[PDB]
């Protein structure tokens, strides 16, 4: 019975590893977007003010 | 940074617009001391007409 419960625990941990791998790939993609958003805000909104 | 720069431009612009309105007022020919008297009597000058 302990051997069966340990197999179910192994499967739950395996599902969580898959969720974490997918989450870290998404987070890496989101950091890249946030870098481009900050640069674009500086170019479109801040840099024009000295001429006015 | 954007919000503070916007306040400074708004204040400079309001001061600029109010200056241009005052300069246009102060340039009215009716306020100028050097207005040579008109040779013709103004139609509003009822006493000179009478």
């Amino acid at each position: 019975q302990n051997i069966q419960e340990a197999c179910l625990l192994l499967d739950k941990k395996q599902k969580h590893i898959q969720i974490l791998i997918k989450g870290n790939s998404s987070s890496k993609s989101q950091i890249r977007r946030s870098s481009v958003e900050a640069q674009k805000y500086v170019q479109d909104k801040l840099l024009p003010w000295p001429q006015e | 940074v954007y919000r503070e720069l916007g306040s400074i431009v708004q204040e400079l612009k309001e001061s600029g617009d109010k200056l241009e309105e005052r300069l246009t007022m102060l340039s009215d020919v009716n306020l100028l001391s050097a207005s040579k008297p008109r040779s013709n009597i103004d139609s509003k000058d009822l006493t000179s007409h009478r």
